[PDB]
Parts: C-alpha cells; structure tokens; sequence
C-alpha cells in the first residue's frame, strides 16, 4: 500500500489526507466499492460536498473537478482518483 | 503512397500484413511481386521499400510469380509462396526447401496450417485441394472436387481442424475432418441461376460470421453453428500424422 | 530456505501423490451434459446483404475481408473483370453490422 | 423452476451426489469370522457359488437360486446375483435378475461396466452396471431390484450353437485402434469404438467363441430388436476350434482358463484326462498337449483349472482323484505331481491365495481345505483345517497388496454366507520373494 | 423424482444438508436453517462464478464441469449450470 | 559407393551420355573395340555391385519400411534405367557419332534386369501386408501368423541376390502364393462390403479401388470384385462420354463459359483453352489408365479404350492447333508491323480536336501483352523462339518508362475535361500554368520521339519535370472534389428545412 | 461489444444514445482515458455541462449524481459509469 | 529427496505438470513451459484466496483444506499450506 | 407389453397365438420332424420367432407414439388460460 501520487491539484495538507484516508479505507475493506465510499464519504464531512471516488486497478477517466479539488495516486498497484464536482 | 520506379513495377497479386519484430503495434506490409520479389515494408516505407528475391537458375527462364502468400502463426519466417508454376515453393525470406510436387497445376490459393503445423493448403487449376506437411512434403491428402476451379479456402485455428472452401460453381462445401473425407457434410447454396461465388472470407472476431461474395455486387453473410468445439477431435490430427509416415 | 521449502513439499506430497491417483480413476459421474446455451438450429442464411445500392447493379464482388478490431465492420470491393489497367473502376464499401445499422 | 426442462438439472445433480456417497463407503492368523447376511430378499434361496473381482478387491458376487417356496408371493424370478462388499455393513449393495438357470460368471477387469454370465441353455447375458436406478420394480422395507439386458435370446443366430455353456472370461487382447483409415469408407476403428476387451465362452461341445459390443448414445426405444433400455448388441463374432488332437469319436471339454499375461494363450482341459494348449493369433506356436508322467488314459476328468498369479507362467489344474498338477507352459509335463490329502475324494474348488507367498487352497468334498506354502515347505499341506458346519458349496479368497488386507469368504449348503480373515500371512514380505527366486531357480 | 432423491440423499449420514438455489442466490428449497440457508446460497453463487472465470483464464474454450471445496467442518459440492445449480454439504468424516 | 541409392538414380543418366560421347570421333575414327565395350561393362555391372550392397544395408526386413521403400525404389529405377538407355541409345550412337562395326544392336547382359525384378517383388509383398496392415482388424490371426511363415521364405532370396539358384526362390513364391491365399479371401470379402456400399458414386467409387488398387490387383480379390469392376468401368464410359459432349458443346471458345474466364484473360482466349483442355485431358487419361488396372482387359475396357482414348487424342491434338495459332500470330505481328523502328511518340494533339492526346505509341498495349505472352509460355514448359525473347528484353527497357509516361499524359488529358466541371479557377487557371509546363517539353517534341529507342534516360527527366506539376494540380483537384461534394450536400439538406417547423 | 445495462437513473432516450456513444468511442479508441474522453465530451455539448465518464475492466466507484443523469453498463467486458454532477 | 518424490509424482500418467508457487503467486519451480507456469500459479493464487475466505465466510473458525476444479481440458488440485501451497494439473482422459 | 395393455398389440398377440395353437395341432404329423429331418424344424421356428420380432417392432412404434401424445400433454398443462 505504498502510495505514490501522479497528479494532484489540491493543496498539500488535503494531499496528505487523501492517502491517509485511502490508506486506511484499504487496511479496513476488501471490496473495492467500499474503499471508494469510505473515501468519498470521509471528504465530504471535512471539505464539504460533493466528492467523488474511483478506485481500481484498471480504467481511464475524464473528468471535472472544482479548482484545488482533484488528486490522482496509487496504493501499491491500486489506482484512486478523488474530486469534487458539484 | 508508394513509388513507380523499379522498386515495385510488377502488378503485385497480393497484400499481406506481418508483425515487426519491434514493438507488437508495428506490422509490416508485404507484397507478392509477380516477377520474383519478397518485398516488405513499414507503413511511411511504402515509398522507398526497405526489404526485396527467390529466383532458382537466375538470368534465364525463372520468373517467379506467385497468386497468394500464407504465413504460419508458429513462426514469422514460415511461408508458402502460390507460384504461377502450379507447385508449391516453401521460403523463409533468398532461401528455398520443399518444391511441393502433388499439386500441379497453376495456384490461385493457398493457406497456412492450423494448429499443430502440418495442414498446408495448395489449390489451383487441378480443383484438388492437397493439403501437406512442410517436414517432408509428402501428399496427406487430396479433396477431390469435380469442379470447375477453386478460388477460396477456410481454416479457423481458433477451432478444430475442420475444413470448407468456396468452389468455382457457387457452391461452399463444408468438411468435418472426423466425419468425412470427399463428402460435404454441409453445403451453402446461390439462388437457382446465380453465377458462381468468386471469394471466401471468415471474420478472425469468429462469433461465427462468415461472408462470401456471389457474381453480383453483394456480400451475403451466414450464422454457422454446426462447427461446436469438443474434447476429442485432436484425433484428426494423429490420424493425419500417421497417413504421412506409411 | 531449501529445508522449509522442501518440509513443505514433503507434507502436501503426502496429500497428493494419494489423493489424486483416487480421484484420477475414480470413474465418477459421467452424465454431466451442460451447454450454457440454447441450441442452435440448422446453419441460417441471409443474415445480412451489405452492398453500394447503384454501384452494385453492375460490379461482382472480389475481395471481401473483416476488422480483426471492429468486428462490425465488413468490407467488401466489387469490380468490372475486365478494363482494370486504364480507369477508375470501383469504391470499397464497408457496413456495420452494429448498433441502429438497420440498412 | 416450474418446468421439467430446468428439473433435469436437479435430477442430475442428485446423480453426482448419489455417485459420491456411494464412492464415501469405500472405507474399511487363526480364526477371526464376520458375517454379512442380511435377507432382504435371500429368505428361501439356496446359495450356489461365489466369484470374487478384481477391479474392486474388495467386492464378491454370490449366486442365489429360489426353490419353489416363495417368500414374497410377488413374481419373483429364482434366479438372481447377489452383489456385496467385504468391508460393507450388512445388506447387498445390488442385485441382477434373469429367466433361466445363471451360471459362468465374470466380472469387467477394468472397471465395473458390465457384468458377464452363460446361460444353462447356452445363451449369453450381460448387464449394465453403470447405470442409475430407474425403470425397474422397487419394494418397501428402499431397496430397489434392477434388470437390463439383451440377450442372445432375441436375433437368432450360430454363436449360440446350441449347447450349454461351461465357462466365461473377459478376453483383455483389444490392441486394435491403430488409426481410422483417411478413406472413412474402410476405416476399422470405427466399429471398434468403446471396445477394451472382449468376452470369451467356451461351451460343451468344444467350440470357443468372443465376441464384445459397447455403445453409449441411444434413447428409450430402438428400431431394432433390444430390451427397451440403452445397451449394446453382440454382432460381433469370432469362433475357434478345438479337440483337433482328441477327436463314436466325438469329444467334449470340461473347463478353460486363458494366461493372464498373454490373454492370446488359454488351455483346454478335456474328460479323457488331458489338457491341451493353444492361443488365438499364431496357432501353431506350440500345439502341444499336458500329460503327466503316466500311461495309458487315466481319464480322470479334470474339474478345476487355475493359473499361478505370479511372474512364471505356470497353469494347475486338478481332477475328481483329489490330484494336482503344476503345468509349466514350457514344459508337456508338470514340475510337482502331488497327491492332495484325502484322495479318497475329489477336488472341489481351487484357487491361488492373493498374497506375496505362492500360497496354494484346495476344497475337496469333506469340506477339509489343505494350503500349501511350498516357498517355506515341501509339497506337504501346510496347513488345514475342517468345519462342523460342512457341505461346503463355495469359496474365494479376496485380497489387495496395499492399506492391505486379506480375506476368505464361503458359503454352505445350507444357504448361509460366511467369511473371514487371517491377514497375518499376508505377506512377510522379504522371506517371500528371497523363497520365490529359490524356488523358480531350483 | 428429483424430491424423492434429495431426501434419500438427506437421510445419508454423511449429508449436513441441501439447498436448491435458483435465482442467483434466492432459494426455494432447503433442508436446513434460514440464516445458513441465505449465506449458504450466496456464497457457493459467488464462489462458483469465480472457478469458472478461472476455467475460461486458463484456457478460453473451456468452462467449469465441477467444483468441490473441502474444510475441516464440512464439504461442499456444486455443478456447473445454466439457469441454476444446487449446493450439497457433507461431513467428510 | 560414396553416392546414395536417391542419387545414382540420375547417376546412370549421366553416364551413359558422357560414356558415349567420348567415343565419338574425335581424335581417331574409332577406338579399338576392347576398351570400347569394356568399359561399358564395367560401368554397367558396377552399378549391379553398388545396388546390390545399398539395398542390403536397407534391412529388407525390419520395421522403418517407411524409408526402406524410397531407396528401394530407387534401385529398381537405377537397374531399369540403366538397361532402357543402353538398349536404346546403343542403336544410334553406333551409327551416328562412332563408326563402331556394331549397328542396331546392343552389348549389355542385362544384370540389373533380374536385380531391378528381384526388388519389385519384395516390393510389391511388402506393399500387400502394409495394405493388409490397415485391414488389420479383419485378418489379424493370418496378418500375424504368416508374417512369421513367410520369414523363412523370404530367406531363399537374400540381400546381394544372385539368380545362379533361382529355382529355389521360385518355390519360395509358389508356396507364398499359397499360403497366404486365407488372408486373401477374408479382405476380399471385407473390400466387397464396403465398395458395395458405396451408393455408386463414382467418385466414392474410383478412390475406392484407388487406394487398394495392389490388392484388387490380386486375382483372388479381382475375381470377388468382378461385378464391382464391371460397374466401375460402365461408369468410367459415361464419365468420358460426358466429357467429350461437354468438348463438342464448348470447344469453339465462343461463349463466356465455353471458354472459361481466368484472371490472364488479359493476354487472349488462348490461355482460357489451355486451361480448359488441361482438365479435360488430365481427367480422362486418369480414367482410362485406372480401368486398365482394375479391369484386367476386359470386353468392357475395350470398348472404353477405344472411346476415351480417341477422345484425349483429340484433346491433345485441340491444344496443339490452339498454342500453334498463338505462336504464329506472335510472331508475324513482330516481324511485320512491330519491329519497324516502334518509337515513343509525343502525344498527338492536333490530329484529335479535343485535347484528347494521343500518345501512339505501338508499345502501348504490347509492352504488357509480351510479358504476359513469355510468362505464360515458360510456365507451361514451352520454347520461345528468339525473335519474342529479343523484343522481350527491348519491352523491358521501354517499360522503365511507359509507366511514368502514361501517368502524365493522362493527368493531361483527364484534367482538361474534369476541371470544367466545376469552372473554378483555382483549377482552370493553375491547369493552364500546368499545361505551360507540358508545352514547354513539347518544344521539343520531335526530339523526344526518338529518347527512348536509344537512351530513355533523357525522357525520364522531362517526365518527372511534368510529374511534379501533374502532383501538384492532382493535389489541387482532390481539394476541389472534396469541397464540391461538401457543398452540395449541405445545400440539398438546405432546401428540405421548413423555416416554420425547424 | 453486446450492450448491457445493470442500472440507470436515466431516461430512456438518454440510456441509448450514452451506450451508443461509448460503443462509438469504442470503435474508435483502444485507451479507456480516450474513450471516456470522447463520451464526457459529447453528453457536455448535447445534454450540457458537466458529465463526468469512467470507462474501465477494473475499478469500484463511490459517486453522486444528478437525478435522471447516471447510467452504469458494460460493453462485452468493459464497464462505463456516466454521470452529471456540476 | 523432495526432488525425487515430485519426479515420481509427474510420472504418473494422470499427471500433465507441476508448479510449486511461493511467492504470492510467482513459482520458484516448475515442471512445465513458461507460460503455463505463470498462467496457472496466477489464476490459481487468487482463486485460493476466495476459496480460503469463502470458507472463513461460511464458518469464521475453520480454514481451508483443499481445492479441486474440474474441466473438459484438464483438472486442477490444490492443497492449503502455512507458507504457500503447490498446484497438480492431470489429463483426466 | 403387459405394461400398458394396449388392444392393438394384445390383438397381435392373439394372432401369435394363433399360430402356436394351428400348429400345435399340426403335431399329428409334425411331432417327429426333429427325429427325421429337423431342417423343417428350423424354418418353422424361424417362422415363428419372424412373427414375434414383427410383433415387437410394432409395439416400440406404438410406445414411440405414446411418448408423442404425452410430451403434447406436458406442454398443455403449461398454457396460461387467460392469454394463450
């Protein structure tokens, strides 16, 4: 579960954040679904709605995010994409 | 666009793709000169070719021209050459083996072995479709058609060694190598005064599409479902194995 | 550690070398006859006709070929047999055989 | 769920289930006796012989016939097989049915498939093992009787000849197969198809016949004349000849046995007190006959032939003067003419123990059985032992080198089974074979 | 028939009990405890999806004939099927 | 000895030819006559020795026969071709290169003759059980048992055979003969079943006997087939009499399918009937060749072998009169009106008022015509004369050209009456500035006509010089096209809008 | 690939033109990143502002959606998840 | 010693191939062809992880035991271990 | 047979017996055709057995109608009365 990330725009203390929550999310649930909601819910009571998360092994994305709201990484070989939209 | 020099003049009878051995994205194409040239290239090499030469006895009565061009899933640089001879010619381009004496008559068609490497199509003039084994070319086999020629052939590696072909009548005759030798268990017919088909193609994506061309400007497709796989069917190739030792 | 290893293959050794060669001739069930699909009836015909309307009522088709990718795609090329040398002679007419392709 | 057509499915997955509880019973140096004799439907029949197996070795087939008091007063045929196991609780496992008098029984060597049995009337039956329970009459209390069969009673034909039969055995020859012919038209392995071995029977007038059929796909009803089952035919037929050297003038066998190493070679024993030899390809490579060192006839109508289970191919036989021969295969003569204790009587069963040592067991009519252990002894009796329950009808010994175990199973007159089991002897195992090359060397 | 043999089949020692799971999980029959009974049949739904997607890994033209997974409590049977397939339970020892 | 038996096969043809040769007269009216047959006879009986040994080291006995019978026939072809050609070639050399005494006669004791013999019956014998071999399931207890009896029969005739006591192997024969008659009778009656059941088709039929034709061959099986052999050979009749109608009906060439359209359609009808013949002939010399087999000669083949062999006669002699008419065409067309100084001459403008150039040129059609005229000749194995082969080289030096050439007069002519379709100048003005280019060549048109008979490098300059222009304005032509369409479609949606509704 | 629609929030009219978009997208592109692209793009110009498209073989998603603005289906084995939010 | 006993495992006629899989998937031998190597201790180490689970799920104190899946190509035996566990492939024809 | 009991084959039956019951009566003549000349024998019961294989060729044709009418029977009792 070590976490690298590729792309962010987004502050460093919400950086710091979205691993710390993936990586805990990944420690606490199998099931990728459940990771994501962790994720996103976690993001929500903090930084307000709406927040969105993938997480998975293999896909690709377009998206749009709100300015200084978006962070692309990986857990291992685990991608995680978290945003907010709307 | 290519050139109109030298390089390429013959009026090549066939276009072919191969995979480079760069990266699996890149796919050479090929020609097959009518006049004696293995010619490939890349895709911006169309102009300027990079690779050109089996010629036997060269500088007199050697124009090798071939109709059609197969090559072998087992290895890149296995294929059969159709010359205009009428017999087989084996190359690896330039190099030779096996001259393929059971088929004859002038080629119009040849095809690759499925699986296992030993079903080796040649067909031409003669109507006979004799299939044979590149290891010493011996004649398995010869579908004995009394038709007027052959202009296609079918394999599927994908499934068992089965067999059909589209004739010089209209006809397409369908052959279960298990059931059968001279005798089509399925065959496709044209309406009652339809000149005959004059190609025959088989989608790589199977899921059983299958397309041949009428006398006419239409394509018609059919849905087969008679060719199932199963567990047991290998046998034909041991049987084929066995008839060319004896 | 080749010690461990080899404890290790020592115990399922143990399992397998019996318990396969039981199994193995068995001679279980043999009526286990499932399809995973409906059976399909005697091979069909017409499926579809994909041609050039105008271009069609004079040409005969030559060389057909599908997309190894877009399995939907087939192509086909008619031509007149003879006068190939000289003149524009034909189009490449591809159909897809995919969604709302209803013609 | 409401259709039949998905009901298939729950019919089958009970097939599997069925098929893997029964596999889930196949569980486990004086006397030491257990007893298997449920009646469930054996309450008057009297017991006539045993046959033991060899791909279950665990397994033995009791022949059972009806007098004419009925227990049930159901139709109830008096002739029926008793299929059970050593090692299974009481009750039998299975049970077979036919019209006129069983006899010359044999099981399948390579798996249970089909059973095998001569008629009285010289007709030949088989019956399929592997085939679930349905379509057959079944009763309370459930137990459930099975009857499948087209017998050679149906299509008239000449393998019958007429003539009763003696004895039976599974022919394990089948090489054949080599590959079908590119010319399907003259292709031999077609015709072949399911065939791993065939069946022989010999019948009294010294003809020898085999002839085997096996066929899978079929459905309820047949265009041709069978059973309303799914079973095979016996098209196939192969005759050969025999007495040529024996043969009023005309000649009769009593018993064959066939060489479990080269299936090809068998030998014939005949009234007149002469075994004869042959086999089946080549049939002249040895036509020779089996005497012992006497003159004369001495017609002492050989009974019981057997076969040494051993590395040598040595065929015994044994007659009605309570005498046994070790008839060598390479050798007219036998290596060690014994005369069996209590010669005043005749010799009623043989057989070879299925043990490391060459063990030896005659019966003879006093229901004394004599073993021989000449690995450790010379040809005196090494052991015996009679019972009070005597009138002996039958016995088999039934074993398996390895878990190992070794038993004897009997049955009497009086119609009860019995068995037992001294594994002690089962083998040393290294006295044995040092005594087993000696032996073969000296 | 099919009824019939399920409860001989029950009645063998060796059977814990018998689910007949039709609907991707939703049974109709069971011979044992409702809860048991409703993780019983998702489970051997899932599990067995997954031998299949193995099968067709390893080789693209061949599916599942038969499954079995053993432990220390009990042992499971399922087939392969169409619409549906039915789960078995047995004590190995 | 150093050579295999696969390579004295053509060993003895080389021979025979060199050995003569030598012997002509060269320095001497003729060599005395001692080395004269002497060597000869050396050469002929070492090639017995040499055959006699390669055949031994085979192991005529073991179980790879598979490769045994390709060398073994071998030897039997080196023993019979070497006895065909001294027999034959003895009769002229003598009298046409040596002045030897001998005339018409021949010197060779035939050696080989008995050894070529001696192996075809090993041959044939081993042939038979292999084709008993596959009936296997029906004579396994003769297959088996006789394989053994035979053995020492065999041994009468051992490698390195010698006939000096022939007499022993003839009775190793005559109780072959006998003894394996058994197998011959069960496999007769198998062979009958399943040729019978052929529901006389006689394709079924013909690969039937084909494929155990050595045993049908055998008098006990022949004899048990008779009425299937009968059968066969009517039908064989009515195959041949088909044909010859279908010949009759068609072999005139006039319509489409009388003829039989190939993709060399585009040299003459010639290679149609070529094609056509050849099938013609192929089937029906198959079919009278597999009665002679079977039939042993029968009333029945007679009256077929006289049918069906008029018949191919007659294909043979169609072919000929065909490829004698196509040769002589050719060459008079070359020897009158070709090889009067053809030329690549400029475009004849002013002659066609319409711009339509035309560039005559008597290469135009021919240049391909030959080529495929010379293809078609050699692939089929046939001599062409000089006189095609001289102009064939020349076409080649012209069509280094002739393909660039006729691309840029046909840009010129094509666009003249393609770009007035639209009347845009973005065309008609830069295919003025073209043409100006293509005029400015023609300056020199009565030079350029004689470029290519002698050097056509110069040409090829000026070609690529209007190439380049003709790139240029076909690019601006493709612009063109791909607008115009771009516009009429939009327009025709246009005038289909109701403004009121959409 | 065979289209099929495991949940919709949709109208129906929206449900067909989203898999024929992505089966178009498909045809075009073999990059799942470029695929989505091309889906995302065209539902902003017909059906305004802002979808968002995923398109993948394996990932779990935690997301909210517009109400009549989410669809989740594969094409043969690949799954695309479009929605709006934003 | 352990050598010897997997030789004479692969020897038997039922037995196409063996892959002793230790690292979470990847083998560190194998008697068979690479690709085949890698295909099946892949497939098969996730399989046994669903295999292992499904049976903590069924019941949470018990483990694995063993595994079997059948096919009409061939069959595939497992057995659970502390460390890692070893795959069988026999031709069940 | 007796299984189902169908008049058509019972009938057919009957009609075997007949000839059974013909020729027993026959035996005034026929009781020594074994003891001088069994070839009559052969035929007769050849005759005979002939007539009891068309007997049961007959009979699995019926049973093969049998089967027919009740896999119509099992299709009905699945038709929805209120739409089909």
């Amino acid at each position: 579960r070590k976490a690298v990330i590729k792309n962010a725009d987004m502050s460093e203390e919400m950086q710091q954040d979205s691993v710390e929550c993936a990586t805990q999310a990944l420690e606490k649930y199998n099931i990728e679904k459940d990771i994501a909601a962790h994720i996103k819910k976690e993001f929500d009571k903090k930084y307000n709605p709406t927040w969105h998360c993938i997480v998975g092994r293999n896909f690709g994305s377009y998206v749009t995010h709100e300015t200084k709201h978006f962070i692309y990484f990986y857990l291992g070989q685990v991608a995680i994409l978290l945003f907010k939209s709307g | 666009t290519g050139l109109t020099d030298d390089t390429h003049t013959d009026p090549v009878s066939q276009v072919v793709w191969l995979p480079e051995p760069g990266h699996s994205h890149r796919f050479q194409v090929l020609s097959v000169a009518t006049d004696g040239k293995v010619l490939l290239w890349q895709g911006i090499g169309v102009g300027q070719l990079q690779l050109t030469k089996l010629k036997k006895h060269p500088r007199g009565e050697t124009e090798v021209g071939a109709t059609a061009v197969a090559f072998s899933s087992f290895d890149p640089r296995l294929f059969i050459l159709g010359t205009e001879g009428g017999f087989p010619l084996k190359c690896s381009l330039a190099p030779a083996q096996f001259t393929f004496s059971p088929h004859g008559g002038p080629i119009y068609s040849v095809s690759c072995s499925p699986f296992h490497r030993n079903l080796f199509l040649s067909a031409g003039t003669d109507g006979h479709v004799h299939l044979y084994s590149m290891l010493q070319a011996p004649p398995l086999t010869s579908l004995q058609l009394s038709l007027k020629y052959l202009f296609a052939v079918r394999w599927s590696p994908v499934r068992p060694l089965v067999f059909a072909a589209a004739s010089g009548k209209g006809d397409v005759q369908l052959f279960d190598l298990q059931k059968s030798s001279q005798k089509p268990t399925v065959l496709i017919k044209q309406t009652q005064d339809e000149s005959p088909v004059y190609c025959l193609e088989f989608n790589s994506q199977q899921t059983q599409l299958l397309a041949a061309g009428d006398a006419q400007g239409t394509v018609k497709v059919w849905q087969l479902s008679t060719e199932f796989t199963e567990q047991g069917p290998r046998e034909a190739e041991d049987l084929d194995c066995l008839a060319a030792e004896v | 550690d080749i010690p461990r290893l080899a404890a290790f293959l020592r115990r399922v050794e143990a399992m397998v070398i019996r318990e396969l060669n039981k199994n193995w001739q068995s001679h279980a069930f043999d009526g286990f006859e499932v399809n995973w699909t409906e059976q399909q009836q005697m091979v069909s015909c017409l499926y579809t006709l994909g041609y050039p309307p105008a271009q069609a009522q004079g040409l005969h088709v030559t060389s057909i070929s599908w997309n190894s990718t877009g399995s939907v795609v087939a192509c086909a090329y008619g031509r007149l047999d003879h006068g190939d040398w000289s003149t524009l002679k034909s189009f490449v007419c591809a159909w897809n055989l995919d969604r709302r392709d209803l013609r | 769920i409401d259709t039949p057509r998905l009901c298939s499915f729950l019919r089958a997955a009970c097939q599997v289930m069925a098929v893997l509880l029964e596999e889930d019973r196949l569980a486990a140096s004086d006397s030491s006796s257990q007893l298997n004799t449920s009646l469930p439907f054996l309450q008057n029949r009297k017991v006539s012989s045993l046959h033991t197996s060899r791909v279950q070795r665990q397994m033995v087939v009791s022949v059972h016939d009806l007098p004419e008091k009925s227990f049930v007063p159901l139709l109830d045929s008096k002739y029926v097989l008793c299929v059970w196991d050593i090692w299974q609780p009481s009750g039998p496992q299975k049970v077979l049915i036919c019209e006129s008098q069983v006899t010359c029984c044999c099981l399948s060597p390579l798996k249970a498939f089909l059973l095998f049995a001569g008629t009285a009337h010289g007709s030949v039956v088989v019956w399929d093992l592997r085939e679930d329970s349905r379509l057959h009459y079944s009763v309370t209390l459930f137990w459930t009787f099975r009857t499948a069969t087209f017998s050679t009673d149906g299509i008239l034909t000449s393998v019958n000849h007429r003539s009763p039969l003696q004895a039976v055995e599974p022919i394990s020859t089948s090489v054949h197969k080599k590959q079908s012919f590119v010319l399907s038209p003259f292709s031999t392995q077609e015709e072949m198809s399911g065939l791993s071995f065939h069946i022989a029977s010999l019948d009294e007038s010294g003809v020898l016949n085999v002839w085997v059929v096996v066929e899978l796909p079929k459905a309820d009803i047949a265009g041709s004349i069978s059973d309303l089952g799914l079973m095979p035919g016996g098209r196939v037929k192969l005759v050969h000849s025999a007495l040529i050297q024996l043969g009023w003038g005309t000649t009769q066998t009593l018993n064959v046995k066939f060489l479990p190493s080269d299936p090809n070679h068998f030998i014939i024993g005949t009234d007149m007190g002469l075994i004869s030899h042959g086999t089946r390809q080549d049939l002249r490579v040895a036509p020779k006959l089996f005497k012992p060192q006497q003159h004369g006839i001495r017609p002492v109508k050989v009974n019981v032939i057997d076969f040494s289970p051993f590395g040598e191919p040595i065929f015994l036989a044994g007659c009605s003067d309570g005498s046994i021969r070790l008839h060598q295969l390479s050798s007219a003569f036998p290596l060690l003419q014994w005369d069996s204790s209590t010669d005043s009587h005749a010799v009623t069963g043989l057989q070879w123990s299925p043990t490391r040592p060459a063990v030896f067991l005659v019966q003879d009519d006093t229901s004394n059985i004599y073993i021989w252990d000449l690995l450790q002894s010379d040809l005196g009796p090494v052991a015996k032992q009679q019972v009070s329950p005597n009138r002996l009808v039958a016995m088999a010994a039934v074993g398996e080198p390895e878990g190992s175990f070794l038993a004897l199973v009997l049955a009497r007159a009086s119609g009860s089974i019995d068995i037992q089991h001294l594994k002690r002897r089962w083998a040393a195992p290294e006295v044995d074979e040092c005594n087993r090359l000696r032996l073969l060397l000296q | 028939e099919v009824e019939e043999t399920l409860k001989r089949l029950q009645s063998q020692k060796g059977v814990q009990g018998i689910i007949v799971v039709n609907t991707e999980g939703i049974p109709i029959k069971s011979t044992m405890d409702n809860p048991t009974t409703t993780q019983y049949a998702s489970l051997m739904h899932s599990f067995i999806l997954k031998a299949r997607s193995t099968v067709r890994d390893i080789d693209p033209q061949n599916d599942l004939t038969f499954l079995r997974i053993r432990s220390k409590k009990n042992e499971i049977m399922v087939a392969p099927d169409k619409d549906y397939f039915l789960i078995v339970i047995q004590n190995p020892t | 000895d150093s050579l295999s038996l696969l390579e004295v096969v053509d060993l003895v043809e080389t021979t025979q030819d060199v050995v003569d040769d030598v012997w002509r007269q060269t320095e001497h009216d003729h060599y005395p006559e001692s080395r004269m047959l002497h060597l000869l006879d050396i050469i002929g009986g070492s090639f017995g020795r040499f055959v006699q040994k390669k055949l031994g080291t085979l192991n005529l006995w073991e179980d790879p026969y598979y490769l045994v019978k390709e060398s073994l026939k071998a030897g039997i072809s080196i023993c019979e071709q070497w006895v065909i050609v001294c027999n034959h070639l003895t009769g002229q050399v003598w009298q046409r290169y040596v002045p030897h005494p001998w005339k018409n006669e021949k010197y060779f004791p035939e050696t080989l003759d008995k050894l070529g013999k001696r192996l075809e019956e090993v041959l044939a014998i081993r042939t038979i059980h292999e084709k008993f071999l596959y009936f296997l399931p029906a004579s396994e207890e003769k297959i088996i048992c006789l394989t053994r009896v035979f053995e020492p029969f065999t041994g009468l005739n051992p490698v390195q055979y010698n006939p000096y006591t022939e007499p022993l192997w003839k009775a190793a024969v005559s109780q072959y003969e006998k003894i394996i008659a058994p197998a011959e009778q069960k496999i007769a009656g198998k062979l009958k079943n399943y040729i019978s059941e052929i529901q006389d088709s006689p394709q079924q039929l013909l690969q039937a006997f084909l494929k155990y034709k050595e045993l049908v061959k055998r008098p006990t099986i022949s004899k048990e087939l008779m009425l299937e052999r009968e059968t066969l050979l009517a039908r064989l009749v009515d195959s041949i009499k088909d044909f010859r109608l279908d010949f009759e009906n068609r072999c005139r060439g006039i319509p489409g399918d009388a003829s039989g359209p190939l993709s060399g359609k585009n040299l003459s009808e010639v290679v149609n009937s070529i094609v056509w013949v050849r099938q013609l002939e192929l089937k029906v010399d198959d079919t009278i060749k597999i009665a002679e087999a079977l039939l042993s000669d029968l009333p029945g083949f007679r009256c077929f072998h006289q049918s069906a062999k008029d018949l191919l006669d007659q294909l043979k002699l169609y072919e000929q009169e065909q490829f004698d008419d196509w040769s002589r065409d050719i060459q008079s067309g070359l020897s009158d009106s070709r090889s009067g100084l053809c030329i690549e001459a400029s475009s004849r403008i002013m002659e066609l008022d319409s711009n339509d150039g035309l560039l005559k040129v008597h290469y135009s059609d021919r240049l391909v015509i030959l080529l495929r005229e010379v293809r078609q000749l050699s692939a089929l194995g046939f001599v062409i004369p000089a006189k095609i082969q001289q102009v064939a080289n020349i076409a080649q030096k012209f069509c280094k050209q002739a393909i660039i050439l006729k691309q840029v007069a046909h840009f010129y002519n094509s666009i003249d009456q393609q770009m007035i379709q639209s009347q845009r100048p973005m065309m008609l003005q830069s295919a003025l500035a073209f043409e100006q280019i293509i005029k400015n060549s023609k300056a020199g048109s009565g030079g350029k006509s004689q470029i290519t008979w002698d050097n056509p490098k110069e040409l090829e300059g000026y070609i690529q010089k209007l190439q380049n222009a003709a790139e240029r304005l076909a690019t601006e032509n493709r612009k063109l096209r791909k607008w115009h369409t771009t516009f009429c479609e939009k327009v025709v949606v246009l005038m289909n809008i109701d403004l009121l509704r959409q």
